[PDB]
RNA sequence: UUGAGAAGCUCAGACGAGUAGGCAGGCGUGGAGGUUUGUGACGAAGCCUUGGGCGUGAGCCUGGGUCGAACAGCCUCUAGU
RNA sequence: CUGCCGAAGUUUCCGGAUAGCAGAAACUCAGAUCAGUUUUAUGUGUAAAAUGAGAGUU
RNA sequence: UUUCAAUGGCCCGUCUUGAAACACGGACCAAGGAGUCUAGCAUCUAUGCGAGUGUUUGGGUGAUGAAAACCCAUCCGCGAAGGUGGGAACGCCCUUGUGGCGUGCACCAUCGAAGAGCAUAGCUGUUGGGACCCGAAAGAUGGUG
């Protein structure tokens, strides 16, 4: 599996997702350190995904792996995620950031969707105030200083421009913007305390 | 009034006496440190090995 | 009066190929005879220990080996050194012991005179 | 006078590229200090201690919070004190020794790249100095 | 606006004697590892010539005549330079 | 081969150690000190206004 | 390019001398021709490691030069044996700026009593070594007629 992704032709790294299709749709509780060691096979299936056509259809595919995952280990996927791509900003080099921006963009997008599927089952304000505590202890946590600010720069900006587009009629009163608001607060890094209301396109008109 | 030059000639050997030991102690007391100082084994890189 | 050290590649290897017609002169006896374990008499580097000349006579007829055979079956004989601690002998018996337990010896045919 | 490094540490040509950037489109004082200090030739740049370390951020009043200290310069450590505490460090070079003590027992080293896409102008961070007399 | 050999490009102002001496950047010779998938009997090296150029300069490139078997630019190494 | 800086040419003690000039580095300051400067005034010196220059150390 | 016209310009190097005067050295051309090689010391810089540091005495090894490269055993060398203020940098502000409140490196004042080397290469300096090159009667040993 996890060698396969990260294969030097696309006609195996494709394969490698399908063949992931029954693997994240399994019917069992899987560890944190399983969701990290696949994560880094999946970092690097988008690393070389060349074409700007397809390594934008990719990220679509990868933003589709959220709600076919099992309902209870969905959290901890997506919290893989944002830790295995908070270590690894680092590692990538101009040419590479315009895809995990917009993958970063996709996923950021897929949370929000998956509360409004959840929303339909279970009360919105558990569900949201759960993702919210996925913001408290993964990428907005005051206590790890090894997170880099692009990214959080990044979610302020397309955070409530993709809640517009999960919610296209109107967005119900949540606390949506609860991280960036336990951020600017308490965070210990204050260039991004200071500037991330500046690049935040907060709105309380609902919430 | 003191003891006697070739005397104190042994002075050196009660100073030199315990080069060899004290050197040798310190070529295990550095690798003792070296086997409790080392970085962890770093789970996340046996994904491809 | 000045020296290079230009052979000290060339004198190496004259040292290995040395070693080497001396292994295919002798070739089931090691190229080096067996010494033993005693300590530099020096209040420096007493508590070491390194290797001797050769094994006593107390260190050879205690392990049980004559002092006559002892030159043949490559244990080399040192009548300077003495035993004095007991510490000494003990390092230097059971090293002639772990010898003859890893030592094959080829018999040699022998004079049998028909009468006696 | 001193405005190009006499190194040839190929890298060390990319920091202070970065720094060089740094130090003249922003107006903090940490960065123009950053990049006068990678010019310093290596006598100029002592080796600061684990413990000299250690005992800075924790000095007098303590309440280390959880600021980074930063030093051009390598950083040895110290087998005379056994208990390391928490420590986030950002230096040019680090000791084998010393680095795998910061990150077995607290927090972590940086080097100066990214301690920079941290505080670009130096924010909560300790600018400190080995002993220069030696 | 393309002007990132960031060791680049660009803007402004003042200044310019020189021994002893201090500092810096370069030019040139023989040979050495790399390189130019370099040049050469359709003419290498050399040589002469009021041929043409290049550089403040050390020096360099080229035309013609002789000539006949080798030679060079670049990055470093090196010295009986 | 070109480019930059460029003295001293002598005090002072005593063949010298100093110094000085020139540099080379490290420092701390221009909200600080200065000047082969000039005034003001107190008793030619001294002390405190202008004119200029960033000045001082190891 | 040769030549002419007008304006000009005391032979070069050394040494001497403030300066010259000088006295020297120079018939002409080609080639040869003089801070080099090395051990020691100190300095500056560069690199590797850093309370450590240094494979090359030697051993292991090296099938395609094998005097290279590559690897490490036992030594060994050289190291290792607290308050006050001024201060770099940063945060909090807040009449903002101004500044204050702080935390205070290197270091300096003060009161006082949390090691930075080792090895290689270069540069300049210095001491030896034939010691930048050339030039003073030698003297001594041993021979020749």
């Amino acid at each position: 599996f996890i060698k396969k992704l990260a294969a030097n032709d696309r006609k195996t790294r494709d394969k490698a997702l399908e063949s992931l299709q029954r693997f994240l749709s399994q019917k069992k509780k899987f560890e944190r350190l399983d969701f990290l060691k696949l994560w880094k096979g999946l970092f690097y299936c988008m690393w070389m995904a060349d074409k700007p056509l397809y390594q934008q259809k990719l990220s679509d595919n990868l933003a589709a792996l959220v709600p076919i995952v099992w309902i209870d280990n969905r959290i901890l996927f997506q919290s893989t995620f944002w830790e295995t791509m908070g270590r690894e900003w680092t590692g990538i080099d101009i040419l590479r950031t315009d895809k995990f921006y917009l993958l970063m963009r996709r996923f950021c997008a897929a949370a929000f969707r998956d509360i409004q599927t959840r929303s339909k089952t279970a009360l919105l304000d558990k569900v949201v105030a759960e993702y919210n505590q996925m913001w408290m202890d993964g990428p907005f946590n005051t206590e790890n200083l090894a997170f880099p600010n692009g990214i959080l720069f990044h979610l302020a900006d397309i955070w409530t421009e993709e809640l517009r587009k999960v919610y296209p009629e109107d967005v119900p009163k949540a606390d949506w913007y609860l991280p960036f608001d336990s951020t600017i607060k308490s965070s210990h890094n204050v260039v991004l305390r200071k500037t991330l209301p500046k690049r935040l396109d907060r709105v309380s008109e609902y919430t | 009034t003191f003891v006697s030059s070739t005397m104190v000639r042994a002075a050196i050997r009660n100073q030199a006496a315990q080069r060899y030991v004290n050197r040798q102690e310190s070529k295990l007391e550095r690798q003792v440190r070296a086997q409790q100082n080392v970085i962890p084994e770093d789970p996340l890189d046996n994904v491809f090995a | 009066y000045v020296k290079t050290w230009f052979n000290q590649p060339g004198r190496k290897l004259r040292r290995r190929q040395a070693r080497q017609t001396k292994a295919a002169k002798i070739a089931p006896r090691p190229v080096e005879a067996i010494r033993p374990a005693v300590k530099p008499p020096t209040i420096r580097y007493n508590m070491k220990v390194r290797a001797g000349r050769g094994f006593t006579l107390e260190e050879l007829k205690a392990a049980g080996v004559s002092r006559r055979v002892a030159s043949t079956i490559g244990i080399p004989v040192d009548h300077r050194r003495r035993n004095r601690s007991e510490e000494s002998l003990q390092r230097n018996v059971e090293r002639i012991k772990v010898y003859l337990a890893h030592l094959i010896v080829f018999p040699r045919k022998a004079g049998q005179p028909k009468k006696g | 006078q001193r405005s190009k490094p006499a190194s040839e540490n190929v890298y060390l040509k990319l920091l202070v590229k970065l720094y060089r950037f740094l130090a003249r489109r922003t107006d903090s004082r940490f960065n123009k200090a950053i990049l006068k200090r990678l010019f310093q030739s290596k006598t100029n740049r002592p080796p600061i201690s684990i413990s000299k370390i250690a005992a800075l951020t924790s000095r007098k009043s303590a309440s280390s919070q959880n600021k980074t200290t930063v030093v051009v310069g390598t950083v040895t450590d110290d087998e005379r004190m056994l208990t390391v505490p928490k420590l986030s460090i950002a230096a040019l070079r680090f000791t084998k020794s010393a680095r795998a003590r910061i990150l077995k027992a607290g927090g972590e080293v940086l080097t100066l790249d990214q301690l920079a896409l941290r505080a670009p102008t130096g924010s909560n961070t300790v600018l400190v100095r080995g002993k220069k007399h030696a």
